[PDB]
């Protein structure tokens, strides 16, 4: 940090969590060589949140309401552990591979009876680094039937996670609004929290990426 | 120096020749077995330069040299299974001659994965494009071409270097009982250093590379005439493993030394600004030379300035 | 030429608005320069 | 080397080689357990083969570039005083033994298509100078292949990841392969076992163990089953007794249960994306059934042996 206004509002918030030995009376005045040992563990989980005024008296309060199964993370990176429906948690996982893979080299995860050429098995290419590739709806109608176990009937509540996730800011639109003859969509969030959800419903996405051979 | 060594290039060595050549005799008419260059330089080291001007059939026939150190060629129903403890002193050459910064580190060399997996240590020549690199190397060339047979200032002549080669193969060192816990904690560090991305990356370090590191610490105390191994000798080769794929070196041994001292004090006193001489106590114990008292006295106040600023 | 409205924290394709001359001459005048950082800026990244 | 328990199970079963009988009425069906190993270069795959050649009674070792179609099984004359004498290769002299072939994926294309005659009838009919003569050569092909180019990629099929032809793959039996990766939940036993064997297998330590009888520095290594291992003299007198004594026959227990069980996977493999099981896995069940019965010294096959053989082929 460099601005003086940031340290003005941050040093005040650290006073209630630093003046503990002073009120109890275990530390007398003039002692700057013994107060850094007890405060060292109290600063390792707070110095990594710079330029963020969200860290206050409500971060550690969320841990008090989690007496049963403290596996949920609320406050510090709360987006990693969120609540997803059963048939909706696989939507963000399946749509992540449709925005970084070619529209032709997709038969390697379905029909393994084809003939692979071995192109190189180049590595520093723009693939998976330029951004989400524009994909229509024909790709989603052929990949969700392989990730799930049993069959799924595409009813009215199956396609509801396509438009409802637009308001939730999880997928972007190809500029202007399309018609109805199969619109195109992209991506938004990377794989920062996809691995956390996959380890709860028994799933592995690392072995499904095309860039990591 | 070493008489048990050969010298060849890429095109000078075909498929066989250096391993075990087989040809029917002219005055006997019988399939004989002829030894190569790897069998004559037993318990030594073979030299080879320019690893580019060569095919692929010669590398396959030498894969049993850096991993098994033996020759098993049975050609024509003639058994010829021998052994040779000759190390391969290879010298890889880039594709375009120089290291390209745009391409990856695996796109500038022609070595694949099975070749580098069976090989042990792998070093890369450091290339520096600073004005001080060419200024210091040019002074050594002038002193060599102007002062003929006068620039050599060695402290031990070559007559005593060859004498100390037989004393190393006498008393075989052992393994101390306080080193089994230090090797199991350093392999996990390189295990995470290997997987920079997720799983695989560039150089693969598994069981073939872990057994080579133990031999480095075993041979480190071989010249110092030390029986049991010591923790101060295994960490020497640990630094070469980090710089294998590459006055700043002086500042490196200082940070790695103070980190192992400020993690055991049960109490805490001043030793901040008014007691700057307290950090000199744990370092003067290893000082036992001469110039590290007056010349290095005004250097301590310069390294400590990094924390002050 | 275009700033996408739906662009996130991954698609920017931005460039630079400086030059390869004043960036090197502004290092000796900067207050408090670390030793392990200035050497990385002068070199062309030769180590890992 | 500690780890890979499934790999060590296939090496012991392939040492027996089964009992080549005549199940047909006019056709001689071979009965040898052929195991093809192929792993990621970096896990030391050739060191696993150097142990079985020392504990057996007859075993050889060759490479890929050191031999070809000539030095294989048979190849001309004796140009000294007008004579004709045929020669032999390496598979004929290695009768009723275990053969070890190194560097098989880098073999020439003209050599891989000429070795199928020796691994189909255990005999070669040399038709030279109008004189034919048949012999017998019982061998178990044990090769170690490598992936194409770089490392092994589990995302591709094993039949296409290795630069090998298709008729040679359908001639083995055990295709148990492993893939090494960064695993922090099991890396504490690898670094601990290599440092324990480094001192036990040291020439300075053998002065108080092998040279001085009645003393040992380190005892037995903690195995993954709590069973004490075997020294050296146990494996020598093991294959020269059980293999030439009890001869297991072919009974008729609940073998009809495998018939309808095979149809369950035959109409389910293509339901997701896999090749079906051919008839190779049906006639091969007798091989591992008599191999395990020879360990416990059983005169006839038992249901306990045919059950542990299905988990190996799957």
């Amino acid at each position: 940090c460099r601005d003086l206004k940031e340290l003005r509002h941050l040093a005040v918030l650290n006073f209630p969590k630093y003046c503990e030995p002073v009120v109890k009376g275990e530390a007398s005045e003039r002692d700057t060589r013994k107060l850094w040992r007890n405060i060292e563990p109290h600063l390792k989980k707070a110095m990594q949140t710079v330029y963020l005024r969200e860290i206050s008296s409500s971060q550690w309060e969320k841990l008090q309401k989690d007496d049963t199964d403290p596996g949920q993370l609320k406050g510090l990176s709360a987006h990693t552990h969120v609540e997803l429906p059963y048939y909706s948690k696989f939507i963000l996982i399946a749509a992540y591979l449709a925005s970084y893979n070619p529209a032709r080299t997709d038969k390697r995860f379905f029909l393994k009876h084809h003939g692979k050429i071995k192109k190189t098995n180049h590595e520093k290419t723009s693939n998976h680094l330029l951004g989400p590739k524009p994909f229509p709806l024909d790709r989603l109608l052929a990949i969700l039937y392989s990730i799930v176990d049993s069959r799924v009937a595409p009813t009215a509540n199956i396609f509801s996670q396509i438009t409802s996730l637009v308001t939730l800011q999880l997928l972007t639109l190809v500029g202007h609004d399309d018609q109805l003859d199969g619109p195109k969509y992209k991506c938004t969030v990377s794989l920062d929290f996809i691995r956390a959800i996959a380890r709860t419903v028994n799933f592995d996405i690392i072995k499904y990426l095309y860039d990591f051979l | 120096f070493s008489p048990r060594a050969v010298y060849t290039s890429g095109k000078a060595s075909s498929a066989a020749g250096l391993t075990a050549a087989v040809v029917r005799d002219e005055e006997s008419h019988e399939f004989v077995i002829e030894a190569g260059a790897l069998m004559l330089a037993d318990n030594g080291v073979c030299c080879i330069d320019e690893f580019d001007k060569m095919d692929v059939r010669d590398q396959v026939a030498i894969h049993e040299a850096m991993e098994q150190q033996t020759i098993s060629i049975t050609k024509a129903g003639v058994k010829a299974t021998l052994n040779a403890r000759t190390s391969i002193l290879a010298a890889a050459n880039p594709i375009s001659g120089h290291y390209d910064r745009s391409k990856s580190l695996k796109q500038n060399i022609n070595l694949s994965a099975p070749i580098m997996s069976r090989f042990d240590l792998f070093f890369i020549l450091v290339d520096e494009c600073n004005e001080v690199t060419d200024y210091a190397i040019a002074r050594r060339i002038v002193d060599l071409h102007s002062r003929i047979e006068e620039s050599i200032d060695r402290v031990y002549s070559l007559d005593d270097i060859r004498r100390y080669l037989l004393f190393a193969r006498q008393f075989k060192p052992k393994i101390s009982k306080e080193s089994e816990d230090f090797i199991v904690e350093q392999y996990k560090h390189l295990r995470q250093r290997d997987g920079s991305g997720v799983t695989k990356s560039s150089w693969r370090i598994t069981v073939r590379q872990l057994e080579s590191m133990i031999r480095l610490s075993e041979a480190m105390a071989r010249m110092h005439c030390c029986d049991e191994v010591q923790p101060k000798h295994v960490k020497e080769a640990f630094r070469l493993l980090n710089k294998s794929i590459i006055y700043c070196r002086i500042s490196n041994l200082i940070v790695l030394h103070l980190r192992k001292v400020e993690e055991e004090e049960d109490e805490s006193a001043l030793k901040r600004s008014e007691l700057v001489n307290w950090y000199l106590k744990e370092i003067e114990s290893e000082i036992d030379s001469e110039e590290e008292l007056i010349n290095k006295k005004r250097i301590i106040e310069k390294v400590i300035h990094r924390l002050t600023h | 030429e275009r700033t996408s409205g739906n662009s996130q924290r991954e698609y920017q394709l931005m460039k630079l608005l400086l030059d390869n001359t004043q960036i090197m001459n502004a290092l000796q005048k900067y207050p408090n320069c670390p030793t392990d950082v200035r050497q990385w800026a002068t070199s062309s990244l030769s180590w890992l | 080397i500690y780890g890979h328990e499934d790999i060590k199970r296939g090496l012991a079963l392939a040492l027996f080689g089964g009992e080549p009988k005549n199940p047909g009425g006019k056709h001689k069906v071979r009965g040898d357990i052929n195991v093809l190993l192929c792993g990621d270069p970096g896990t030391a795959k050739s060191q696993f083969l150097k142990y079985i050649e020392k504990v057996s009674s007859r075993a050889i070792f060759t490479t890929g570039q050191g031999a070809s179609a000539v030095g294989l099984t048979a190849y001309q004359r004796h140009p000294v005083s007008r004579e004709w004498t045929l020669e032999a290769g390496a598979l004929v002299l290695a009768d009723r033994g275990v053969c070890l072939i190194d560097e098989f994926d880098k073999m020439n294309d003209q050599d891989r298509t000429s070795i199928h005659e020796a691994m189909e009838q255990q005999s070669i009919s040399i038709s030279k100078a109008g004189i034919v003569t048949s012999l017998q050569a019982r061998c178990t092909v044990i090769a170690a292949a490598n992936p194409i180019g770089g490392r092994y990629d589990p995302s591709l099929t094993f039949s296409e990841n290795v630069d090998l032809t298709e008729p040679i793959i359908s001639r083995f039996d055990i295709l148990c392969v492993v893939r090494d990766t960064v695993d922090p939940v099991q890396d504490e036993m690898l670094a601990r076992f290599v440092v324990g064997s480094h001192v036990r297998h040291h020439p300075s330590n053998k002065e108080e163990e092998g040279l001085a009888n009645g003393s040992a520095a380190e005892p037995a290594m903690p195995n993954t089953y709590g069973v004490e291992p075997l020294p050296q003299e146990v494996l020598k007198k093991y294959i020269i007794y059980a293999k030439e004594r009890v001869h297991p026959k072919l009974n008729q227990m609940d073998q009809d249960k495998v018939a309808k069980m095979y149809s369950d996977l035959r109409k389910e493999s293509m339901a997701t994306g896999s090749i079906p099981i051919t008839v190779r896995h049906i006639e091969s069940m007798i091989r591992m059934a008599e191999a395990h019965a020879r360990i416990h010294l059983r005169d006839y096959v038992i249901e306990d042996d045919v059950n542990m053989a299905i988990r190996v082929m799957l």
